[PDB]
């Protein structure tokens, strides 16, 4: 229910899509191991921890689930894209 | 048994399932898990036997 604190500038960057009002950004596998072990704990990953190792690359997905409601974002363990009801509860395939 | 993974079913081996897969991705991955699931198989039938 809380905002993200903004980590200054340098944002990675959001490719807009109007395709499909989609954006596109890659991540990688540590952002995605970060997001899916966050959610394990009863954690959040959206807003909670601002002094993260990668809360920024976070950050950068929370703005763009925000702005973008069908982002398509794509990790480096699969290269999968997952979406953003996908994304939203945290765990992406497998593992605990 | 034996042959069971943990997680899996028991008693089928569905190629949409990833703790079955081993974690597989695509066709060739999923498949040679199949593989690897009959030869375990095989190995139970060997232990079963004698």
């Amino acid at each position: 229910a809380k905002v993200a604190p903004e980590p200054e500038g340098e944002l990675p960057y959001v490719h807009p899509l109007p395709h499909r009002s989609s954006a596109y950004i890659w991540c990688g596998w540590w952002v995605m191991d970060e997001i899916q072990k966050m959610t394990e704990e009863g954690k959040d990953w959206k807003t909670d921890d601002p002094d993260s190792k990668y809360y920024l690359h976070r950050y950068t997905l929370q703005k763009m689930m925000k702005d973008y409601p069908e982002v398509d974002v794509q990790e480096s363990r699969n290269g999968y894209i997952i979406h953003k009801t996908a994304l939203e509860t945290g765990i992406i395939y497998t593992y605990p | 048994g034996m042959t069971l993974t943990p997680g899996s079913k028991a008693g089928v081996f569905d190629f949409q399932d990833p703790i079955d897969i081993r974690g597989a991705r695509w066709a060739g991955e999923s498949f040679k898990a199949l593989l690897f699931q009959i030869d375990k198989e095989a190995v139970e039938i060997a232990r079963q036997t004698g």
